[PDB]
């Protein structure tokens, strides 16, 4: 909403400040052209220095949702929402998100009425095996980019109100500020759910004078 | 004592590029002496094709020609060509919706339901049929 | 108006016998990439 906040000057907060003075203060008619002009720089900054990385990044190569395979999307979701140390999903709504995506994968690549291979999302407590099952049943999904409709569906369910906000930036558009800023305070207490357990990516509220 | 999820097919239209075999099989098909015998600047190939006709595109026309009836992908393509269905992405009756809607009523349509909703009208208004004055300036 | 014509089209796999394995493999990789881009474009263009 534009209110000042005192935060520790981490790389993530420094990126926040840079965007504040370079992107988020732009008028509406200039926001999209600027994002489009700066896509590569913005994506690299997100992946390097922020707690919400660019979602469509496969093995360090920046991409788009339209340029990812279904399998790549599923694995990226598991990589960003599933904690290996605790062997659990950080929260159950992200589990539901990934399960919804896998159900859509099955719907896209199935030829007739069939039983879902994910009967209960509780099967996703071992995400690797569930992904292997889904993409062994539908191997064509490992080498086909997302149908445009499924891109739209993915971005729609990134905007689900009854769901913890997704821990990544999925698209650059008029709602980039919302994607970048929303739900930014929990990561300080749960570094196990940050990309490299890196505190420098997170935002920590602290007073300047009281810091002494 | 007190108190299975089924998955519906969604149309996945393919471009149908030619399948490319391993070099071993493809080498088996043509004489071994053909390698380096031909001036490939003098060999003409077809790299793409298309059509607009009474049975829609080349994909839907071929489905009708070879199999006599439309698959799910063919039915969805014919429905979209004829303007029966249109894509929607946004709030629809408040709730968000991503998918096909009936072009006239704007009600959501599942891919599985396209055949039941539309196939009969698609077939009635495709191919050789009585001349429709509205298509030819009265 | 006495317009007679004939064309003969031959199966595309006979072309590949004319080239080396390395050239064929590089062609296959390029075609696969192009086909994925074409699918992306086709579906975007269709729904919009």
């Amino acid at each position: 909403m534009g209110e000042p906040i005192h935060k520790i000057a981490t790389r993530g907060v420094m990126l926040w400040k840079e965007f504040d003075e370079t992107i988020f203060n732009l008028p509406k008619n200039k926001l999209v052209p600027t994002l489009e002009a700066k896509r590569d720089y913005i994506i690299s900054r997100l992946n390097a220095d922020f707690q919400k990385p660019w979602f469509a990044t496969v093995n360090g190569q920046a991409r788009d949702l339209a340029t990812m395979t279904y399998e790549e999307v599923a694995k990226r979701l598991v990589e960003l929402m599933f904690i290996r140390s605790t062997n659990s999903w950080f929260d159950v709504t992200w589990r539901t998100f990934t399960g919804d995506f896998l159900r859509r994968v099955e719907e896209r690549f199935t030829k007739s009425k069939t039983l879902s291979l994910i009967q209960s999302y509780s099967l996703l407590d071992k995400p690797d095996e569930a992904i292997e099952k889904v993409f062994n049943a539908y191997p064509a999904a490992r080498e086909q980019f997302l149908n445009a409709q499924d891109i739209d569906h993915f971005l729609s369910m990134c905007q689900n109100p009854m769901q913890k906000p997704v821990p990544f930036v999925p698209v650059l558009d008029r709602r980039f500020e919302i994607f970048f800023k929303k739900d930014s305070l929990w990561q300080s207490e749960h570094l196990e759910a940050v990309v490299d357990q890196d505190v420098q990516r997170t935002c920590i509220l602290h007073g300047p004078v009281a810091a002494q | 004592n007190g108190n299975q999820v089924e998955i519906q097919p969604r149309a996945n239209i393919q471009l149908d590029f030619p399948e490319l075999k391993p070099y071993k099989q493809v080498k088996q098909i043509a004489p071994a002496e053909l390698e380096g015998l031909l001036d490939l600047e003098r060999v003409i190939v077809v790299t793409g094709f298309a059509e607009v006709g009474p049975w829609g595109s080349a994909r839907t026309r071929w489905e009708m020609e070879a199999f006599g009836e439309f698959s799910l992908e063919g039915c969805v393509e014919m429905a979209w060509i004829m303007g029966f269905i249109s894509y929607h992405n946004g709030n629809l009756k408040g709730r968000p919706y991503t998918g096909w809607v009936d072009s006239k009523t704007k009600e959501p349509v599942d891919d599985k339901d396209v055949k039941a909703k539309y196939e009969t009208s698609i077939l009635e208004h495709s191919g050789i049929r009585l001349i429709e004055p509205e298509l030819f300036n009265g | 108006g006495q317009k007679g014509g004939q064309a003969i089209v031959v199966h595309p796999d006979y072309l590949y016998g004319a080239i080396t394995e390395d050239r064929y493999n590089e062609y296959v990789a390029k075609v696969s990439a192009r086909e994925k881009s074409a699918y992306k474009f086709f579906h975007n263009g269709m729904i919009y």
